[PDB]
């Protein structure tokens, strides 16, 4: 009987990296359409 | 327990002298009554003059030396300074936020 | 507030606010964002995006608290943020619901102690009774298995745990964790005498 | 309106909302405090029902 | 349209969902059994987490004699030419020459 510990980022730590991935892949997608479609309409 | 107040210690050694040790600790204030300058460890052993929790177990019983007594969560040992980090990178994007929150407009 | 360290609650928020000032950021800056308000709109020019500081903010505290709100996200990047932030808080709320219901279901099965066999299996608390007053002596003879274990552990701690007389006994028990077996009259004689002690067993 | 207001509160505890969400400012701090209220019942009581 | 589905889709995975409703009563179907697989998914995903944290049992990454060799990470030992030593040495099984060496 000693299963009572709070959560902490030794259990939880993946979400974090996977939220730092999402957000560069984001920044990088974004300039990629600015430039698709600036460079299409010149 | 000595009885009287005048100690005796004796060890014989006989070409032995690799004896481990003769080691020990005396504590005076047996006899006297309890008062409130003194402590009051266990049965008739009020023995304080400085004694109360000098790092030394010197009563009977574990009570003359033993156990006498928001910042918590900053004392990380390093999450506090990742956060504070973090921290930092965000009050960068509010500072950063604010500007775009009032510059552009409609077309 | 207590299943979740009192780490990860500073590590959530932080990123709540990076997260929201990124897709603010992002949401400023992108070639399909903008949009054509009008209801019913014949081609005009007066497109704007619809994220601000406070929309972005709020849209991010909403998603973490699982409620929901009011902007759509369009395109590739702001959209891919969104999921992102969706499946984190997702997982966040989910541990937090698993980890207070661990908390609860652990604490609900224990089983405080209401016998000596029972006492006897557990070990964290130390045993005692007022030496060679007739009562130990009892198990020092005893012939019963359980009493026996009882006693050897006695013997194993022998003076770490075996009080001289019954107060200081009393303020053992007190102050610490024990069980300090005794005759019955005494104990109800302490017991209906005081609180915090009861008595255990037959 | 108030009657409109309390349909915000009884369809806010329970996990579903209406689409009456505040427009404004000082409104959208009690909205989110009751939403964390609700998501906080719901989730103690699973809890402690299983 | 080619990325609107797909928004609804991983949308309704998550509980909070688009507002690209279906009108038709031939995809509302799709709609509808899409999110049941999703609630059964982390309605089960939630239960499976709080058994895990709730009765929790770790095992041992080695579990056999033979296991120590053919894994060169644990680096495990024995006493100084003791009996252990005069048992791997000229042990012919080769199963604990390995070891030996």
């Amino acid at each position: 009987s000693k299963e009572a510990s709070a959560l902490g980022v030794q259990n939880i730590g993946g979400i974090f990296i996977v939220l730092a991935a999402g957000l560069v892949l984001s920044v990088f997608v974004a300039v990629g359409e600015f430039l698709y479609k600036s460079k299409k309409n010149a | 327990m000595l009885k009287t107040g005048v100690g005796v210690i004796r060890m014989w050694a006989d070409e032995g002298s690799r004896l481990s040790r003769f080691r020990m600790l005396f504590t005076s204030f047996v006899e006297p009554p309890c008062t409130s300058s003194t402590f009051f460890c266990h049965s008739n052993m009020c023995i304080n003059n400085s004694l109360v929790c000098n790092g030394v177990q010197n009563c009977a019983y574990p009570w003359d030396e033993n156990h006498c007594k928001l910042f918590e969560q900053i004392t990380k040992t390093h999450g506090t300074i990742i956060g504070v980090t973090s921290g930092i990178v965000l009050v960068l994007l509010i500072i950063s936020i604010l500007v775009q929150v009032k510059q552009p407009r409609k077309k | 507030l207590n299943p979740l360290s009192p780490d990860i609650w500073m590590y959530v928020l932080l990123a709540c606010l990076g997260v929201s000032c990124v897709l603010f950021v992002i949401a400023r800056f992108s070639p399909y964002e903008w949009y054509n308000p009008h209801p019913c709109n014949p081609d005009s020019d007066v497109v704007e995006n619809n994220f601000t500081l406070l929309n972005s903010f709020w849209f991010g505290v909403g998603a973490l608290m699982q409620q929901g709100s009011e902007l759509m996200p369009k395109a590739l990047s702001t959209r891919i943020v969104g999921g992102i932030w969706w499946f984190f808080t997702l997982i966040i709320i989910s541990s937090y619901t698993a980890n207070l219901a661990a908390f609860l279901t652990v604490e609900r099965m224990e089983s405080p102690i209401d016998s000596a066999d029972d006492l006897a299996k557990q070990t964290k608390i130390e045993y005692g009774a007022v030496e060679d007053g007739a009562t130990m002596t009892f198990f020092k003879k005893s012939k019963i298995s359980t009493y026996d274990k009882m006693w050897a552990f006695m013997s194993s701690r022998r003076q770490s745990v075996l009080v001289k007389s019954n107060e200081e006994g009393i303020q053992r028990v007190l102050t610490s964790d024990y069980a300090f077996l005794m005759e019955s009259t005494t104990i109800e004689f302490v017991t209906q005498r005081n609180c915090n002690l009861t008595q255990i067993g037959g």
